């Protein structure tokens, strides 16, 4: 029956921007505290006690606030510190935690790195493969991912699965895997696979057939 | 200004009847009569001349079985030696005065040393003496009596204590007793109204059970005399160990307790009443006990007034009456018949049930009248034909004309029977009655009230109001008596003959009344003749069974019963209200009034008692719309019969507070020794948003069981919004809520009562008459629980303190007064089988109850209750309430404390009889520190566990705990959370060095001190370190503290809010002092950081004092030591300067401040005279530096004395304690003594110092003797 | 100071699964003790708390006639004994601490638990090495695609724990009743084939180990 509520949702951040999210709750508190989860880790205490810093934490973070709205400043985000946070509290029971909170930094758009790759020796003996493609280190997560095959194209049969704001440079990366069967492979010529970003008008892109390589 | 007394205690023979047998001082010729005249054995106390004890001082036989009668005065001591040389030991715990732990006479929770625990058993043989204070405030006040009613007693077993006759007397005045009493007039009797029962004495291994007056029953006092026209002091003092009353009355006369007429002498368990009144008379009175049942045959002594030889200002009478009107008073003209007729106890019934209640006293039936009776009124005719009516009139019914008098009126009451059996006429309280014309008697007839006027007979009475009979400017202006028949008391009561009377003041005129009656109709005179009238069937017979009688018990209001008395009164209008219990009743009634309250004795209360055959006058403003019932409090009432509404209806700020009814789980007693059980109390919440229900902490610890307090001033608004949650439905009622007029049309019966998980609002505005008076104290306590079943739900556990205070006193944020450490006490009895939650509790597995009684203050048992700690010069507020049925008289004392009550006047009392329902506040400041008890005073109460403690401590004791000099060993220091070689014992203040605190990086740290003892805390100093360049330490903190192992609970003192958040330090070498007002008792106690800087680092030190507050400054630095007391040796004496023994005060300056001998070697000395006998636990030394020379004294002796030459040094394990003493000027060194010492001069002499010998010193101490 | 919880399970709708929560390196009894619920959705949901110095727990709201808490003073753990398993119980269950007093917070977690709703079986992976295209530059993309178990995952990763960086391990679809993820790496024209990546995808429910090096056409 303790409601807290997040504010916002999730923001659009930029590497150092005084920004803050607020933790506003129906039923009013003396002590706040929040939690860091990087990514569905295993999550991690980062203030408590309304305001101080736990050990362990890069001094840039703050926050603080009493009664029906808690906040947690940050002077200069950087990448590292970018994953999920949620406002706890103790003061009754149930200890209902916040919605949800999450950073994305600023940094710039980041064109597809681009590769594909072939069946294997032992899979192509097994009532079909796999035509893998990947695109590395881009920004933003936006994306489009669609294929080609001489002409006739598929659209269902993809296997996309993003990945999730980075550190090292808040990019992001992407999966794809779309097969069929062994008489789709030695009977049909080309093999294509796109890559149309908000980057490069036409898609940064490779090449197709059953033989050659 | 001292006076000395000397005792014992003998056990010898006793008979209740004979007299002559209480001087076994010299043997005598009487051991053949071994003759029904029965005989037990009897223990008491023996007075002696000397020291040696063996002159054994008569006594008369009017005392009795009491021990001898003791006095004293302000600015006095007592000084008494016991010696028991009977069989049980004995003690002496004495009311009124002040002692010293040292002489108290009961042992408890108290945490003391047993030097000051001797004096709680004298056993035989030996001796053991006590000493009493009778200090300053002990005294007595002014519109107080010249000498005021306490006693003592010995407290060893108060069940067998007081039924084996351990007792006594002692009265206390105040500077104006030593004139020559007149010995031929003061007398001043003293008397005891005890009832000893022998089947739970000391020695009795189904026994007979007694009410004697000093131990006489049937009539067997002598020794009675007071003078003829000149008044006597009565000082009584009730007893019993059962619970019980005693409705007293004095024959002919009335009575003067405080400054109000009292018929009655109602006396409950422990009284305390100093009564006067004039003996106008000659000749040999009785005084009995006039309690319908008539167990109470020996209350009964002999009283002979007679002429003396040759009025002294001793409160000479003070109910003054002469001129200050106009009118004279008017003969009156009445004319009574007492004929016979027929009546409804109740004109409007309804339903014909069978399981209803209204069906066996009502319901008419083929062997049951129930509703109609035949009786006999007091009927009012205009003139002496007697055959014509004056009106008579409903809601004043089956009862006679009103009976109007002033002072000195006349009333002709002129008389005529048309019964069938002779009937008499005759007033009470009234003591000047005869026949009009002639002045003498019939025929044999001693006395006029037991003669009967035979059927048609027509006499005319004279009765005349004197002054001695009335009021006294202090009580209201009409007190309330009856008249009836007396040729047969109880059954012409229970025929139906009863009539007012009014004895009013000059300087529908006098409105309508209330009987409260156990109309005994199977005791009527037309018992016999209400069947072959009204019965459908002639041998009924067989009438022996005990509900017959249970059918016609008329419990009734007037002469109505089951809501049939429905009288009416306007809003705005005023009333008085004269009320009355007369009847079969035994007991009093706890009558009170739904949604109203009313002024008593010029005070505001909530329900009023009222004794059997007492007249009380009350008066109340009308001001609540709409229909309110009445009731009795006293249980089975009520159900059976007396009701009757009322039909009332028309013709800055605002304090918040959120309260809700949770249902928790209770132990009375996990200490001492267990089940724990289920009961439905308040607690204070924060929010509708029902989550946090508010923490109760130190300011609000004691209360345990009981509901929050709700403040509210005066002129401004009380707003409770309460939601119910438990199982069953309850409500919230006050006598104080004050709807507002609304729904007109007809009026309505007050809804109230809210289904379980609902909430309803209650909001009303606060009047001038729910505050307390101009002159009352500063904040009168009120009443409020649950109006479902007024008695169920009350032993279930819904009760809370109403706190009304006044004027601008309710001050601050806090909402409290912040001037006054305020407690409430509720004293009671707790019976789970009437409780909701009962038949849940068969919490076992698969036939007598006695343990689910529990005689429980605030729901406590054995001293189990914490949370009692007081100042010790603040003036401190109690609340004492009780509830429940009739045994509930508890007699609340404070052990060796004494109280001050405001009823209109500021009287004195050191034990209160706490009827039920009324709540009343007093006011006490304690002198003497440590922790006391708090007990009822009934003896089977104390043993039922009915008690706690409460301790008073030293604002001024405030020592280094241990922390710095190594007093605090290092295995009590514990904590977790500690980074790296910052170890919690480097905690220590004022150790620097490469690392010097206690730090850690971890998030939830803290740190735990064991003091090994339940120890008294009084601050913490709270410093950081340096690491170089940055400053490290705790920004913000708050406290955890123990008493056990785990029954920890947080710091919330000073109200704030949730718990007190402290505030840490701000720099590395800076020391911050956290002190707090409320202090702590712990041994564990732990810290926890909320904002360090980079790290949570510490250096501290606890301030503090041990249980009892000794570690207590003497004077010697505040100058409240006299240099007369203060020399040495010698002194170096000189012109420069002089060094006097008066200069080695701690911290006193100057340029020569200190003591300094003469010639400096290890003999030389000071000494220190205290004028009394005083206790010392420690001493500081502190040296001085003048000019570039330090001088200081490395080590010291210390020898101690009693007189002035004589010296016993201070030795420990083995040899002599050599004190090591500064090793600089400036700081102090406390070397805390033990053992402790009690001397009255001492000295201290040096081994050993640097440069030349100098101190200044301090003396930690504290009072006794 | 660590709390070592125990791997996941797997149960069918409605039965009776007991997990663990071994202590770290210090007085587990003074201290209490919470689980979580954290659903693939939502931030968080409490699941209550133990004051385990001698037992005594309680209970949240949402949920109610289903679970269990117990207790092992013995290899100091707690435990979370689910009754009539419904088929919405797929979460991650967590550990907790709160310290040893006043306001009862948090300071330790653990790894998870979740295996609802199922239906399917278990099997070892398959182990498919990657290819190239034909010759291009000094900024080459490498993989490890196993595509075929359930009971998610394997030890994935290059050689056990050494030479690897700048990897993107991708989520692992559902797709339809078996999993499926794929691997990432990227190394310049001077370390493959020279440095003998070999991938390697021990499976943990069957104790398999499949490691299959990888190498061009
Ligand atoms: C936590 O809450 C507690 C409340 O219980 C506070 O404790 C009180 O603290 C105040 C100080 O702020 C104390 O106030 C002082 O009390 C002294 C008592 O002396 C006599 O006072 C009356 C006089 O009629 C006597 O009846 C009484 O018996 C005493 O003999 C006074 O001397 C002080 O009065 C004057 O002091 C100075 C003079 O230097 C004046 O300038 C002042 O204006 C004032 O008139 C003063 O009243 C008070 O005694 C404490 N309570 C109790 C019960 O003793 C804590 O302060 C608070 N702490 C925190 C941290 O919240
Ligand atoms: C007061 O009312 C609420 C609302 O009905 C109660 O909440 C119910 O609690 C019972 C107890 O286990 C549950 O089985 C119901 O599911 C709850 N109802 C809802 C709507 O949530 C609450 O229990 C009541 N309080 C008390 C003390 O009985
Ligand atoms: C006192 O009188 C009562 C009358 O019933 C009698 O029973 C009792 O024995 C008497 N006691 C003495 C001591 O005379
Ligand atoms: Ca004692
Ligand atoms: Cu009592
Ligand atoms: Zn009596």
């Amino acid at each position: 029956e303790n409601v807290l509520t997040q504010s916002p949702a999730i923001m659009s951040a930029s590497l150092g921007e005084k920004v803050t999210m607020s933790c506003r709750a129906t039923s009013s508190v003396n002590y706040m505290y929040w939690y860091q989860q990087k990514s569905d880790a295993s999550p991690k205490l980062w203030i408590f006690f309304t305001s101080s810093l736990a050990p362990g934490v890069p001094a840039r973070f703050s926050g603080s606030g009493s009664g029906n709205s808690y906040s947690l400043t940050i002077s200069s985000v950087e990448g590292e510190a970018a994953a999920t946070y949620y406002c706890q509290q103790f003061t009754s029971s149930p200890f209902g935690s916040g919605t949800k909170l999450e950073i994305k930094a600023k940094r710039a758009d980041a064109a597809p790195t681009v590769s594909i790759f072939p069946p294997s020796s032992e899979q192509l003996t097994s009532g079909g493969a796999s035509v893998v493609c990947f695109l590395n280190n881009f920004y933003p997560k936006d994306i489009n991912v669609k294929w080609k095959i001489d002409g006739s194209e598929r659209q269902n049969g993809v296997l996309n699965s993003w990945t999730d704001q980075d550190s090292k440079d808040s990019t992001y990366s992407m999966s794809s895997t779309l097969t069929l069967t062994k008489d789709e492979y030695e009977r049909h010529n080309s093999y294509t696979c796109e890559a149309t970003h908000s980057t490069k008008t036409s898609p940064i892109v490779k090449s197709f057939n059953r033989n050659e390589c | 200004a001292i006076r000395r007394y000397y005792l014992g205690a003998v056990e010898l023979s006793w008979d209740y009847r004979q007299s002559e047998l209480l001087r076994e001082l010299h043997v005598d010729t009487r051991f053949p009569a071994t003759a029904p005249s029965v005989l037990y054995k009897k223990t008491v106390f023996v007075e002696f001349t000397d020291q040696l004890f063996s002159v054994a001082r008569p006594r008369p036989p009017w005392m009795g079985l009491l021990g001898p009668t003791i006095q004293a005065e302000v600015y006095d001591t007592v000084v008494v030696t016991l010696k028991n040389m009977a069989s049980h030991p004995v003690s002496l715990h004495a009311v009124g005065v002040s002692f010293w732990k040292s002489s108290e006479g009961a042992e408890y929770e108290d945490h003391t040393s047993q030097r000051e625990k001797e004096d709680d058993k004298v056993l035989p043989g030996k001796s053991q003496t006590y000493v009493w204070q009778v200090l300053k405030e002990n005294g007595p006040t002014a519109s107080d009596p010249p000498c005021l009613t306490y006693s003592y007693l010995s407290h060893v077993d108060l069940v067998k204590d007081l039924n084996s006759g351990l007792i006594g007397a002692l009265l206390v005045c105040r500077e104006g007793s030593l004139t020559r009493e007149r010995t031929q007039n003061l007398h001043e009797f003293v008397l005891l109204f005890a009832v000893f029962d022998e089947g739970k004495s000391w020695h009795s291994a189904a026994q007979p059970a007694m009410h004697t007056v000093n131990g006489y029953v049937n009539r067997s006092l002598p020794g009675l005399i007071g003078c003829h026209k000149k008044s006597v002091y009565w000082h009584v003092i009730g007893m019993g160990t059962s619970p019980e009353v005693h409705s007293i009355f004095l024959e002919g006369h009335t009575f003067l307790v405080r400054h109000h007429r009292q018929a009655s002498l109602e006396i409950s368990p422990l009284t305390f009443l100093t009564a006067q009144t004039f003996l106008m008379d000659l000749g040999q009175f009785l005084l009995f006990c006039h309690i319908s049942s008539h167990h109470h045959g020996g209350m009964e002594a002999h009283v002979r007034v007679e002429s003396c030889a040759e009025d002294g200002d001793d409160v000479s009478p003070f109910i003054q009456i002469r001129s200050v009107a106009k009118k004279h008073p008017k003969t009156w003209v009445h004319y009574i018949a007492a004929e016979e007729e027929d009546w409804d106890y109740a004109p409007l019934v309804l339903a014909p049930d069978d399981r209803s209640y209204k069906s066996q006293y009502l319901n008419n039936g083929p062997q049951r009248i129930g509703r109609k009776y035949k009786k006999v009124r007091f009927m009012a005719y205009t003139d002496e034909t007697f055959k014509t009516r004056e009106a008579i009139q409903h809601e004043s019914g089956i009862l006679g004309p009103l009976l109007y008098g002033e002072v000195g009126d006349t009333l002709l009451i002129i008389f005529k029977n048309q019964a069938s059996r002779p009937y008499n006429i005759y007033p009470h309280g009234i003591t000047d009655v005869r026949p009009l014309y002639s002045r003498r008697l019939p025929k044999g007839v001693k006395h006029l009230k037991d003669f009967p006027i035979l059927p048609g007979e027509i006499f005319k009475y004279k009765w005349t109001v004197t002054v001695e009979d009335g009021p006294t400017k202090s009580d209201p202006r009409c007190l309330t008596r009856y008249y009836s028949s007396f040729v047969n008391m109880e059954r012409d009561l229970a025929s139906g003959l009863i009539g007012p009377l009014l004895i009013c003041y000059k300087e529908s005129d006098k409105r309508n009344v209330i009987l409260f009656s156990v109309f005994d109709e199977n005791r009527s005179w037309y018992l016999t003749e209400n069947i072959q009238r009204f019965l459908p069937n002639p041998a009924g017979v067989q009438l022996e069974d005990p509900e017959f009688q249970a059918s016609n018990i008329m419990h009734s209001i007037n002469g109505y019963v089951f809501d049939s008395l429905q009288l009416s009164v306007c809003l705005h209008e005023v009333a008085y209200w004269y009320i009355l219990s007369i009847g079969a009743q035994t007991d009093f009634l706890s009558v009170f009034f739904s949604g109203y309250t009313f002024k008593h004795k010029m005070v505001y209360e909530d329900t009023l008692t009222l004794f059997p055959f007492s007249g009380e006058t009350v008066f109340m403003s009308m001001e609540n719309p709409g229909l309110w019932i009445l009731g009795c409090h006293n249980s089975d009432f009520r159900n059976r019969g007396m009701t009757a509404l009322l039909k009332v209806s028309s013709c800055k700020r605002t304090r918040h507070y959120f309260i809700a009814a949770v249902e928790q789980l209770w132990d009375y007693g996990m200490s001492e020794s267990v089940p724990r059980f289920k009961k439905v109390v308040f607690r204070e919440f924060a929010d509708g948003s029902f989550t946090q229900p508010s923490y109760r902490g130190e300011l609000n610890k004691h209360l345990g069981l009981l509901g929050p307090y709700i403040r509210a001033e005066v002129e401004d608004n009380i707003m409770v919004t309460f939601k119910n949650q438990a199982s069953r439905p309850y409500s919230f009622y006050s006598s104080l809520i004050s709807y507002p007029d609304d729904q007109e049309q007809g009026a309505e019966p007050r809804h109230n009562f809210v289904q379980p998980n609902e909430t309803r609002t209650y909001f009303w505005k606060v009047q001038h008459h729910m505050a307390p008076t101009e002159d009352e104290f500063d904040c009168k306590a009120w009443a409020y629980f649950s109006d479902v079943d007024l008695e169920k739900d009350v032993h279930s556990g819904l009760i809370g303190p109403l706190l009304i205070c006044r004027a601008n006193t309710l001050n601050a944020a806090h909402g409290r007064q912040v001037t006054v450490q305020e407690f409430a006490l509720f004293f009671t009895i707790f019976d789970e089988t009437k409780s909701w939650y009962f038949t849940e509790n068969v919490e076992r597995n698969c036939t007598l109850k006695e343990n689910y009684r529990f005689h429980a203050i605030n729901g406590y048992v054995m001293d189990t209750l914490p949370g009692l700690v007081m100042a010790q010069n603040q003036r401190i507020r109690w609340y004492l309430l009780s509830m429940g049925s009739n045994e509930n008289i508890h007699s609340i004392h404070f052990s060796g404390h004494v109280f001050s009550v405001r009823k209109k006047e500021e009287y004195k009392m050191a034990v209160y009889n706490l009827y039920p329902g009324v709540f009343e506040t007093v006011e006490m400041l304690p002198s003497k520190v440590g922790i006391w008890r708090i007990e009822c005073l009934i003896g089977e109460h104390l043993q039922a566990g009915m008690s706690t403690t409460f301790l008073v401590y030293s604002k001024k004791c405030q020592t280094p705990l241990g922390m710095a000099s190594g007093h605090i060993r290092d295995f009590q220091i514990t904590a977790s959370g500690q980074y790296g070689q910052w170890a919690p014992k480097l905690a220590r203040l004022h150790y620097s060095g490469s690392i010097n605190a206690w730090s850690t990086k971890e998030p939830f740290s803290w740190i735990k001190v064991d003091l090994l003892a339940p120890m008294i805390i009084h601050g913490i100093k709270t410093q950081g370190a340096r690491q170089k360049f940055s400053s490290l330490y705790i920004s913000q903190f708050i406290i955890m503290y123990s008493l056990d192992g785990k029954k920890w609970q947080t710091y919330r003192g000073n109200s704030t809010g949730t718990l007190m958040v402290f505030f840490g330090n701000v720099d590395s070498s800076g020391i911050k002092h956290n002190i707090f007002n409320p202090p702590i008792i712990a041994r564990y106690i732990r810290l926890h950081p909320t904002h360090y800087s980079i790290r949570s680092t510490l250096r501290m030190e606890l301030m503090g004092c041990d249980l009892n507050s000794c570690s207590m400054p003497l004077g010697m630095e505040s100058k409240a030591i006299s240099d007369a007391q203060i020399t040495a040796s010698s002194y170096f004496t000189n012109m420069f300067a002089t060094w006097s023994p008066s200069k080695a005060r701690l911290h006193l300056q100057g340029r020569s401040n200190a003591w300094r001998p003469q010639v400096n070697n290890p003999k030389e000395w000071l000494q220190v005279d205290f004028q009394k006998t005083m206790k010392v636990t420690g001493v500081t030394t502190q040296g001085v530096k003048s000019l570039l020379t330090s001088m200081y004294v490395k080590e010291f002796l210390i020898s101690s004395s009693q007189d002035g030459h004589q010296w016993t040094l201070f030795f420990q394990n083995g040899k002599v304690k050599v004190f090591q003493g500064n090793q600089d000027s400036f700081t102090p060194v406390v070397n805390s003594l033990d053992p402790p010492l009690l001397t009255r001069y001492l000295r201290i002499h040096p081994q050993s110092w640097v440069h030349q010998i100098a101190l200044r010193m301090e003396v930690l101490g504290c009072e006794a003797q | 100071i660590q709390l070592v919880q125990s791997g996941p399970e797997l149960k069918k709708p409605g039965e009776t699964v007991k997990i663990s929560c071994k202590a770290s390196g210090y007085t587990f009894t003074d201290y209490s003790m919470h689980w979580v619920k954290q659903a693939p959705g939502k931030g968080l949901k409490w699941m209550g708390w133990i004051n385990t110095e001698t037992g005594e727990p309680t209970y949240a709201d949402d949920f109610k006639g289903r679970f269990a808490f117990s207790l092992e003073t013995s290899a100091s753990s707690a435990y979370l004994q689910i009754n009539n398993l419904k088929n919405e119980d797929t979460a991650t269950y967590f550990c907790a601490r709160c310290g040893n007093y006043v306001d009862y917070a948090i300071d330790y977690w653990g790894q998870g638990t979740s295996v609802t709703v199922s239906s399917a079986k278990t099997t070892a992976p398959s182990v498919y090495p990657l290819a190239p295209v034909c010759t291009t530059g000094s900024s080459v993309t490498l993989g490890c695609l196993v595509k075929g178990y359930f009971p998610e995952p394997v030890t994935l990763t290059w050689n056990s724990g050494s030479l690897s960086s700048g990897v993107h391990t991708f989520p692992a679809v559902l797709q339809s009743d078996l999993y499926t993820l794929s691997s990432s790496v990227t190394v310049t024209s001077s370390t493959w084939p020279s440095q003998s990546i070999t991938c390697n995808v021990a499976h943990p429910a069957s104790s398999t180990k499949v490691d299959k090096k990888i190498e061009p056409r």
